[PDB]
């Protein structure tokens, strides 16, 4: 469902990347920070007919 | 703990966080924010440090996972703040701005001439109107030198030939005597002071002429190995102490071998000559080059290097400087207030690789400087 940009004269796509993590964060420890949770995300050209 | 519809909620610091296992997050919700959700969670794994009071002297207490942080009052070190710290001249210079001192397990402060010590006990008295030690692409051979600013370089003492072409730098001592290099007074049996000179052919009103009246050198002094080159000259008119003219603090002849040049910087000023078959500077000069360590002065000269002979400057940075110079004022800016250190006689060349300026060491004639006022003062 992601929509289309002309590039080059060719279509491509955009979605991209959010990378995530706990927000324990905010106890102790340091760049032990990994990652738990990616989400992707993107655009739709939403309709709502009737 | 962290059951379904339970958390579907808000936690409550009794009905979850005592009773139960007490995680974190239920624990960090009571609050929502960073101020008491730790202090409060260090406590349930294994109890509170400020229980016990372990800190000494009112020295605050902050808990942890295992551990207790105390935060003293002034001057207070160790585990417990049980530790009463003692201050001394290695730590913060015992407090004392210029002069300090290692009495009986303490620091009592004193000060240079024209300094007394206030009732805080560790702060000098500038009792001298001006106090000494405070500051009152061109091409064509600056080697880094600066213009030194309006008072900036007030100690500048200048000796003058008979046919008015000042040659040796000095540092201004008081209004009476004017110290200087030994065989700057061999270019000529007369010569006189001039005090406050800036430019020679532009004048400003603001130098001062002082006649040079006896001559107190160097007994033991070497006209080739240039050991031992040290002069004193009086001055026949007193120097009023204003904005061109002030004097330079003297230090002790121990406390500028402990702390004032184990320091890295240092100041070199002078009128001599900019580079090696140079011509004179008019413009008042000032340089700015670090000081380096004795195990490679050795390596640098072609005499003999003996106590008395220490070295200042870069191998790599060409701003060096040159005949003429000896006498000049090398002084060094202390935690306040400048204290002179060095005295010049020679150089092997001017800006050389690998070598340095060469300064008689001022603190092993300071000793030597004070014997020269209550002789003939
Ligand atoms: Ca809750
Ligand atoms: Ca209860
Ligand atoms: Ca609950
Ligand atoms: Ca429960
Ligand atoms: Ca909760």
């Amino acid at each position: 469902q992601g929509v289309m940009v002309e590039q080059n004269g060719k279509l491509e796509s955009q979605v991209e990347m959010q990378f995530f993590s706990t927000s324990v964060n905010a106890m102790n420890e340091a760049n032990a920070i990994q990652p738990k949770l990616l989400l992707y995300s993107e655009d739709v050209n939403m309709e709502t007919p009737d | 703990a962290n059951s379904f519809l339970e958390e579907m909620k808000k936690g409550h610091l009794e009905r979850e966080c005592m009773e139960e296992t007490c995680s974190y997050e239920e624990a960090r919700e009571v609050f929502e924010d960073s101020d008491k959700t730790n202090e409060f969670w260090n406590k349930y794994k294994d109890g509170d440090q400020c229980e016990t009071s372990p800190c000494q002297n009112q020295g605050k207490c902050k808990d942890g996972l295992g551990e207790y942080t105390c935060t003293c009052l002034e001057g207070f070190e160790g585990k417990n703040c049980e530790l009463f710290t003692r201050k001394l001249c290695s730590l913060d210079n015992g407090d004392c701005d210029q002069f300090c001192h290692e009495e009986q397990n303490s620091v009592v402060c004193s000060c240079a001439r024209g300094y007394t010590l206030a009732d805080n006990g560790k702060a000098c008295i500038p009792t001298g109107p001006y106090p000494c030690g405070k500051q009152t692409n061109n091409l064509t051979r600056i080697v880094g030198g600066q213009e030194c600013k309006d008072g900036e370089c007030p100690w500048q003492a200048l000796l003058i030939n008979e046919e008015n072409e000042g040659f040796c730098g000095g540092t201004i001592l008081s209004e009476f005597y004017i110290l200087t290099a030994a065989h700057c007074l061999y270019q000529a049996k007369r010569f006189k002071v001039r005090v406050g000179d800036r430019n020679t052919e532009q004048e400003e009103g603001g130098e001062a002429v002082h006649e040079v009246e006896v001559v107190i050198k160097h007994n033991r002094f070497t006209k080739e190995t240039y050991d031992f080159d040290i002069a004193v000259l009086r001055l026949k008119t007193p120097i009023t102490f204003r904005m061109n003219v002030a004097p330079a603090c003297l230090p002790e002849r121990d406390w500028a071998e402990s702390t004032l040049m184990t320091q890295k910087t240092g100041i070199v000023s002078g009128f001599g000559r900019t580079h090696e078959k140079g011509r004179q500077s008019t413009r008042l000069k000032m340089l700015e080059v670090p000081y380096v360590d004795r195990n490679s002065c050795k390596l640098s000269s072609s005499f003999i290097i003996t106590q008395n002979m220490f070295c200042a400057g870069y191998d790599t940075k060409q701003e060096d400087a040159c005949q003429g110079d000896s006498g000049g004022p090398h002084v060094t800016r202390f935690k306040d207030t400048y204290f002179v250190t060095g005295i010049v006689s020679w150089g092997e060349g001017c800006a050389r690789k690998g070598k340095y300026g060469i300064y008689t060491k001022v603190t092993a004639f300071l000793k030597w400087i004070d014997r020269s006022m209550k002789t003939r003062g």
